[PDB]
């Protein structure tokens, strides 16, 4: 589950 | 009706256990374990695959076999690529056999099995073993066809000449040659070839082979074996071991050549007399004089007491009294004690308490 | 946690107070049971020997492997002043506290105990009918008030005041109501034994001038008493505190004689399942809990929809999780409650998934998950929504004549950990309101 | 950090204790051990509330359970004593009170063999039921024996006691032995203690037995690996010959019934299995060492 | 197609041939392979010479596969003349006799598998038309045939065969067959007394 | 170590290692069983077919004709690889594997010339296989049991298929090949390296097999180990303990005195210290000696143990003729004692006595065993001989 990882961009 | 069903079911099961006599059994034995590692092992009948379950249960059998029989020695062979491959020399060290089986884990089975090649290799392995030892072969066969380079019937006759008894645990269905091999080598007994019917039954078949087999009247092997009991020695400075030539702090000093051996029970590396402790002999006494099976008391007859003699557990009031009394001392026991007193503990508590 | 939390509280007690506490054998037995298992071994050996024993011999008693345990055992004993060291003739001797040694010896053997354990009256009362029901009702009532659900009966004023002063279940006069904070929900999650000590420890802290030693002796003594078997009513401070425990349900009085409650026995030490629930990917919840408390606690962060006698069914909605987070509950607690009360079917299905995953690729190992991943992720994301925008209170400093002064002020604020934002290009920096006074004082000097 | 069941097997035979009392200056020394045992049980119960206790007695005409009292009252201990300890102590004192009365009634009856082996077997069975009932308790066995009194025979006691070692090892249940007798050590009990990671202790005088029990015997199964066994003796793991009856360093065993023999039996036949032996094989064994002529 | 190649891995392949002596040698090899554990498969004709007399018991016969109904060549002048004569004289329908002739030759092959009562073997009648001819089999063969097994596929038959062979290898309780499937002298005397 | 510098006879060394030698020999003296090698080869336009040395050997063994064709062409006609390419493209390969011989194809010019030789070999093999058959299963007699029967000839469905011209279809030829291949495999198994009556009898009706396991009843009467009060006294003691227990029991008295408690504690600690001295040192264990010296000690110990093992084997052999061999072993054993002493002297002058004590302790048990062997041998030699 990816929640805290930096948002893609 | 369930409670009475359990009792009658137990009685039916207990019926097979009712008959027990002190059959003479060879405590000292040499067993060559042959395992089938061929394309037939890739089948998924036994999850995950036949190879994995056989190898895993082999490890348990090795541990159980050397715990019940400490003096015995064992060897491991595997049929692979149409040839019999030796994976561990016949010895009395369980660790070596366990390690050999562990290595075989990764090996992928392939090719066809060869009973003759395995039996010929097993025949050679069981030659140096002393005469007093009872030769034994435990083949775990999984295929339905055997490809041999020669006439296997000659090997069966040779095995009978060398007094080698073969036990075969088939996996799929009966095989004509396997049945003949077991029957011929077991003095005509046809009960030494068994094919399982599910995963659970395999463990029971493996555990059964642990116990020593009875010997026939005609066969004679009575003899004496020279042995000694070494004394554990504590030393401040480590010393070289005669068995492995390695530095070990402690060991057992031989009572003949004073050579130190890392572990027991093993043949002395110098004067080749089997060193053992009194406990090793003790473990096998219960086989010689098994404890007589208990008979359930009738409900009508009165009971000696309201509580179990050994563990003091009240017998449930309940249909049929759940009391089992030992014939020799006539003292009731519970169901838990009945299984315990005949599987783990090998002496009836009441009999020892009785003063003669 | 009781084996450690209670130990920490005892250590904080002054040495003189601890020596007084060891007078009662009953307390000594309780203090004996809380020490590490290795400490028990050494203490018991020293109880029956009236002589000094060197520390080296005690070290020799332990094997090489268990050296770490020995270090912990000696530290714990020294912390509680149980072992008194003496240095003389170049030898470090250790002896047991005479007060603790004598009291502990009296407890084990038959001797004078000054009626510490009480006196039996031979008047037994059925526990399954009255004492158990009384204990459940009192604990049920106090817990219901803690959860916030309406309930006609109100807890006594003394317990209400303790909760008000207590950190958990914060109450706000401006709102005019009482609400559950993060600590309050943690208390609910904790087992009965942990919950009981949680309240008892707070009461011990609150009481000032009822002597502390007298209260502690009664509490430890209460554990010794068995369910039922009333004992004759003991210091005056104990009597009033006994009434307080009665309000808590720890003790039952017929009006003369007080019957120890089942909770008292539970206070001594430790010792489909009820309360379990199923969470589906559709966010529905079905809890097989018939207890009134289980429904109330679940309703805190779940939008209940209907109920049967056998079970209660609801659904997680943005409103429910939002309400719980606003109260003060963290998303981690919400998942923890759901996982610990997972239905056996969910556990069985999760195990099957893990087995299949291991079969596909046993090289990689992952933790077993009982709840569906999506439900957990959605709850976590909802919490992140509340913290979407962060607001700080402070002041902004700018318009600096020289860059050096601005840099020095920014560095000073960062050092004391009160700088929130800075920008050298604009020569501006914003600091927290807490550090505003410190920054202003530094600027003046 | 888990409960540990403690089973005590105490051999109380008037013949053994009477000899010990007569040999020593003290009279009625059995009381000292009995009272010390009560303190020992209290100490075990104080270690942890969860753990339990069991006591088994092996008297002349059989074995009885001192505690727990069978489901099927005099005041002897202080009433103010803690109820948890008082219950065990009161029942034990009542049971031993009755047991001594039965022994007095059966004094005329004569017992030619000891019953320690039966009690040890009974104790192991009690351990088994406790583990079966609860699913999760460690177990331990303590044996109190007196060696001052003369023993008519002990070979019969080898097989039963030896079997218990395997049973104890399977459950990983240590068995400790405390001996109060003239002889420094035995041969069977000592082997039992060292074969299952247990403590063996011998005390010359009954006085001060509590110190021994509290310091040495008081090793719970939870912390067995980290504690060092105070036992100082060394077991030999040897057995006496069938015929000569002497400890054998190098000897012979027949493959049939597995019985030790220091020397070749007369008649070339095993004393035990009554089975003949080939003359050729025994001749090979009797061969003298090869020496230059 | 290469199907025989896959067969060669598991069993030797022996085939009946017009020469009588060569067929005898094939039977000798087929028996030897079965006895020594190598395993062999015998391809023969239902209406041939091997079916009339050679008994494939115990290890020799563990599975019998009937590839089609052994029908006679319908377009034969001799057969047509006999059928017409039989119909006019003995009043036997042509179709009835043809089924009778085919079934007798299939039944005889099936019956060569068993020598005693301990012997076991799996009989396979691989043909669509055998489904409706169950009543024409010998009574003892029909009794062992089940309704579920009346119309089967290859996958179902193989799964059924595997379970059957596994079960039949297990030891049988003597009490089960002590006095029902086999009679001792005492049992025979008891039965005789009961009749009288 | 034990045969170059030691000088022990090479033959004696292998005497005690027989099982290891036998296992090694059997690891290469066993061969797989016969099988249809050609049926395993699948060509899988260009097609790649793989071969292995084991595969090549199997083809030669099962099919002598291929071996005869190969042996001629090995270096002479062309290189080996070209042979297999020609062979697999020839009609001989098709015939050998039982494939029906289609209309004359390209095949191979050279290999096809051996078809006549292959047919001759097959005829010879068929003659060898042919032999009298047991009358129980014989089928020639059945057809000839009525030599005069001249009934109607069977339809074409009961006869081998024939072509329009009347020539044989050719299916029977491949069928006979299967029979020949199976017979060749089974006959090859039986290499140099009333019966029917028993089979016909129904076994199920025979008497059930009865076990004949022996039974033994051991006598539990063994000798006792070898290097009383009156009833009234027992009753008096029993009464005294009975009165004491009922009267009053004081658990406080259980506490020991100051002096006795110290003595009890001292004894327990002393035993613990001795035990603790052993439990701290109860992959190879770390050694203080240098690696090079340690390895030398390992070599000396290993050779010393080997000498002792052989000496005891001959000493206990119980054969007078072994005396000659025993003498040499004894002399070798004596020399080892000097070597052990010599090594200690070298360490004494090499390590300055610092490691000499450690080295002596390491080799002390083996040295004690060797000197014991000499004393036992000398003592027996002295009295018995003279
Ligand atoms: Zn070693
Ligand atoms: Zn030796
Ligand atoms: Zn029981
Ligand atoms: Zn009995
Ligand atoms: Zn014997």
């Amino acid at each position: 589950s990816t929640i805290g990882k930096t948002a893609l961009g | 009706a369930s409670l009475v069903a359990s009792i009658v079911e137990a009685r039916k099961k207990r019926t097979a256990k009712k008959n027990i006599t002190p059959y003479q059994r060879g405590i000292i034995r040499s067993l060559i374990l042959t395992l089938d590692c061929s394309e037939a092992m890739l089948e998924k009948d036994l999850r995950p695959n036949r190879h994995a379950m056989i190898i895993q249960y082999a490890i348990d059998f090795v541990h159980e076999f050397f715990d019940q029989n400490p003096i015995s020695q064992m060897g491991i062979i595997i049929m692979r690529n149409g040839l019999a491959q030796l994976v561990s020399q016949v010895s009395g060290n369980p660790q070596d056999h366990i390690d050999a089986l562990k290595s075989i884990r990764k090996q992928e089975p392939k090719g066809n099995p060869s009973l003759q090649n395995a039996l010929e290799m097993a025949r050679g392995l069981l030659l140096p073993v002393p005469a007093h030892c009872t030769r034994e072969v435990l083949i775990v066969f999984g295929s339905l066809s055997t490809t041999d380079p020669g006439d296997i019937h000659q090997t069966i006759d040779s095995l009978v000449s060398e007094k080698i008894r073969v036990k075969v645990l088939g996996l799929s269905a009966q095989v004509a040659i396997c049945k003949e091999l077991c029957k011929a080598t077991n003095y005509g007994d046809e009960s030494f070839y068994k094919i399982l019917l599910d995963e659970t039954h395999l463990k029971e078949l493996f555990n059964e082979a642990v116990t020593p087999l009875p010997v026939n009247k005609i066969n004679k092997g009575f003899t004496l074996v020279k042995m000694g009991f070494p004394t554990r020695i504590f030393e401040d400075t480590p010393t070289f071991c005669s068995c492995h030539s390695k530095l070990v702090y402690g060991g057992y000093f031989c009572p003949n050549c004073h050579s130190k051996v890392c572990s027991l029970p093993t043949v002395c590396p110098c004067c080749d007399l089997m060193l053992i402790l009194s406990t090793h002999l003790a473990r096998s006494y219960h086989h010689l004089m098994p404890l007589k099976t208990f008979a359930e008391v009738p409900t009508t007859e009165k009971f000696r007491s309201e509580d179990c003699f050994s563990c003091q557990s009240r017998f449930p009031i309940l249909l049929t009294s759940s009391r089992y009394r030992c014939e020799d001392c006539k003292q009731e026991f519970c169901v838990d004690c009945d299984v315990f007193i005949h599987e783990i503990l090998h002496n009836c508590p009441g009999c020892e308490s009785k003063p003669v | 946690s009781l084996k450690h939390s209670v130990t920490q509280y005892l250590e904080e007690i002054p040495q003189q107070v601890q020596n007084r506490l060891y007078t009662s054998p009953a307390t000594c037995l309780a203090i004996y049971r809380i020490l590490p298992p290795l400490a028990k071994f050494f203490i018991m050996a020293m109880v029956f020997n009236e002589n000094e024993v060197p520390l080296l011999d005690l070290d020799k008693w332990v094997n090489s492997n268990g050296k770490l345990q020995f270090q912990n055992a000696i530290k714990s004993m020294k912390s509680l002043h149980l072992l008194i060291p003496n240095k003389s003739s170049g030898t470090l001797m250790i002896n047991l506290n005479p007060t603790f040694k004598i009291s502990l010896r009296n407890a084990l053997t038959g001797g004078e105990v000054q009626n510490s354990f009480g006196v039996v009256v031979e008047e037994n009362v059925v526990s399954l009918d009255l004492l158990d029901e009384y204990s459940a009702n009192k604990w049920e009532t106090i817990l219901h008030f803690m959860v916030g659900t309406p309930l006609a009966k109100i807890p006594s004023e003394k317990v209400l005041n303790l909760l008000k002063h207590s950190k958990l279940m914060e109450e706000v006069n401006s709102t005019g109501e009482f609400k559950i904070t993060n600590e309050g929900f943690q208390f609910l999650l904790q087992e009965i034994n942990s919950q009981l000590w949680t309240l008892l420890l707070q009461y011990l802290k609150m009481i000032e001038t009822m002597d502390l030693v007298d209260v502690l002796h009664f509490i430890f003594m209460l554990g010794a008493l068995e369910v039922g078997k009333a004992y004759k009513i003991l210091s005056e401070t104990q009597r009033i505190m006994l009434q307080d425990m009665r309000d808590y349900g720890l003790v039952f009085q017929k009006h003369s004689i007080f019957y120890p409650t089942k909770l008292a026995l539970m206070l001594t030490s430790d010792t489909i399942p009820d309360g379990s629930l199923i969470v589906e990917t559709n966010f529905k919840i079905y809890s097989y809990s018939n207890s009134p408390l289980q429904i109330a606690v679940l309703s805190l962060f779940v939008h209940l929809k209907a109920r049967f006698v056998n079970m209660v069914l609801g659904q997680i909605t943005r409103e429910s999780i939002r309400r719980a987070l606003t109260n003060g509950i963290t998303a981690d607690q919400i998942i923890a409650y759901l996982e610990t009360h997972a239905h056996p079917q969910m556990r069985r299905l999760a195990e099957e998934k893990l087995e299949k995953k291991l079969e596909l690729d046993p090289n990689c190992k992952e933790p077993l998950q009982v709840l569906p991943p999506t439900v957990v992720d959605q709850i976590r994301l909802w919490q992140l929504e509340l913290d979407r925008v962060i607001t700080y209170e402070g002041s902004l400093y700018s318009d600096f004549e020289t860059s050096q002064e601005y840099n020095l002020l920014s560095k000073y604020a960062q050092d004391i950990g009160v700088l929130l934002w800075k920008d050298d290009k604009k020569k501006k920096f914003f600091i927290s309101k807490e550090g505003n006074s410190q920054v202003l004082d530094f600027a003046k000097r | 950090e888990s409960p540990s069941l403690l089973t005590v097997i105490i051999e109380i035979a008037p013949k053994l204790w009477t000899t010990f009392d007569e040999e020593g200056n003290e009279k009625g020394s059995i009381i000292k051990v009995l009272e010390a045992l009560i303190v020992f049980l209290n100490a075990h119960l104080a270690f942890n509330s969860a753990n339990k206790v069991a006591v088994i007695a092996a008297y002349s005409q059989g074995i009885k359970y001192l505690y727990p009292e069978s489901t099927s009252d005099l005041k002897i201990i202080n009433s103010d004593m803690y109820r948890r300890f008082r219950n065990v102590d009161e029942t034990l004192v009542e049971e031993i009170y009755k047991l001594f009365e039965l022994e007095k009634k059966q004094i005329e009856q004569n017992s030619q063999r000891s019953t320690l082996a039966g009690a040890m077997s009974a104790g192991l069975t009690y351990v088994n039921r406790i583990s079966k009932e609860s699913v999760s308790l460690k177990s331990r066995l303590l044996v109190l024996t007196c060696g001052s009194g003369s023993s008519k025979d002990e070979i019969f006691q080898y097989i039963p006691i030896m079997n218990c070692i395997f049973s104890a090892t399977k459950m990983k249940c240590p068995i400790d032995v405390v001996k109060i007798g003239g002889s420094k050590e035995s041969t069977f009990l000592q082997q039992t203690t060292d074969a299952t990671n247990g403590v063996y202790l011998h005390v010359e005088s009954t006085e001060g037995l509590i110190q021994y029990l509290a310091t040495a015997m008081f090793i719970d199964p939870s912390l067995r690996p980290i504690i060092v066994k105070p036992n100082h003796g060394s077991v030999d793991f040897r057995t006496s010959c069938y015929l000569t009856g002497r400890v054998v360093a190098v000897g012979f065993i027949c493959s049939v019934c597995l019985c030790v023999l220091s020397i070749i039996p007369p008649g070339n036949k095993c004393p035990a299995c009554d089975s003949q032996f080939d003359e050729h094989v025994i001749a090979k064994l009797k061969r003298k060492p090869v020496v230059p002529r | 197609m290469g199907i025989l190649d896959e067969v060669w891995k598991h069993k030797l392949i022996l085939v009946e041939t017009p020469d009588a002596q060569e067929t005898s040698l094939a039977l000798e090899t087929y028996r030897k392979a079965c006895s020594n554990g190598r395993g062999a498969i015998l391809l023969s004709v239902a209406r041939g010479k091997v079916s009339e007399g050679i008994d494939f018991d115990h290890q020799y016969g563990r599975t019998v596969l009937m590839i089609g109904i052994p029908f006679q060549y319908t377009e034969s002048r001799i057969l047509k003349a006999r059928l017409e004569f039989m119909r006019e004289n003995y009043r036997i329908r042509e179709n009835d006799f043809l089924s009778f002739d085919a079934m007798r030759h299939a039944a005889q092959c099936l019956g060569r598998v068993l020598r005693g009562k301990d012997d076991y073997g799996v009989m396979v009648l691989a043909d669509r038309r055998f489904s409706r001819k169950r009543s024409q089999l010998p009574k003892w063969i029909a009794q062992g045939l089940s309704d579920a097994d009346l119309n089967l596929s290859t996958d179902m038959a193989i799964s059924n065969t595997k379970q059957f062979l596994r079960t039949m290898a297990q030891p049988t309780d003597p009490k089960d067959q002590e006095g029902v499937s086999v009679w001792s002298y005492e049992d025979l005397i008891k039965h005789q007394n009961s009749r009288k | 170590e034990t045969v170059i510098n030691a000088g022990l006879p090479p033959s004696e060394f292998w005497s005690t290692r027989i099982p290891l030698l036998r296992a090694f020999a059997l690891s290469t003296s066993q061969k797989v069983g016969p099988y249809n090698v050609l049926s395993t080869i699948k060509p899988v336009n260009k097609v790649n077919v793989n071969l292995s040395r084991e595969k090549i050997l199997n083809i030669f063994e099962n099919y002598p004709i291929v071996k005869k064709a190969y042996t001629d062409n090995v270096p002479k006609n062309f290189k080996e690889p070209e042979f297999w390419a020609r062979f697999f493209s020839s009609k001989l390969f098709r015939k050998l594997r039982g494939e029906k011989i289609m209309q004359n194809d390209r095949g191979d010019v050279i290999i096809d010339r051996y078809l006549t030789l292959d047919q001759e070999f097959d005829r010879k093999d068929d003659d060898m296989l042919l032999h009298p058959v047991k009358k129980i299963i014989d089928l020639d007699g059945n057809i000839q049991d009525d030599p005069v029967v001249r009934g109607n000839r069977p339809d074409f469905t009961m006869q081998p298929g024939v072509d329009i011209n009347g020539n044989s279809d050719g299916t029977v030829d491949i069928l006979k090949g299967m029979n020949r291949l199976s017979e060749k495999m089974i006959m090859a198994l039986k290499n140099e390296y009333n019966d029917e009556r028993n089979e016909l009898k129904i076994d199920d009706l025979n008497e059930s097999y009865k076990t004949n396991y022996a039974i033994i009843h051991l006598k539990r009467n063994a000798h006792e180990k070898t290097t009383k009060v009156s009833n009234q006294q027992m009753l008096q003691q029993l009464s005294l303990v009975m009165d004491n227990l009922i009267n009053k029991l004081d658990l406080n008295q259980v506490v020991p005195n100051n002096e006795v408690s110290n003595k009890i504690n001292k004894r327990v600690i002393t035993a613990i210290k001795i035990n603790a001295k052993q439990a701290k040192h109860n992959l190879e264990v770390k050694s203080t000696l240098p690696i090079d010296l340690l390895e030398s000690c390992r070599m000396l110990h290993t050779t010393c143990c080997e000498f002792l093992k052989h000496f005891y084997i001959h000493f206990q052999s119980g054969e007078q003729k072994q005396a000659s061999t025993v003498k040499k072993l004894y002399n070798h054993l004596k020399d080892c004692i000097e070597k052990l002493n010599e090594l200690f002297q070298d360490v004494l002058n090499g390590d300055g006595e610092s490691m000499s004590n450690t080295c002596t302790a390491y080799l002390k048990p083996v040295l004690n065993s060797i000197t014991l062997a000499t004393h036992k041998y000398d003592e027996y030699f002295n009295e018995y001989n003279n």
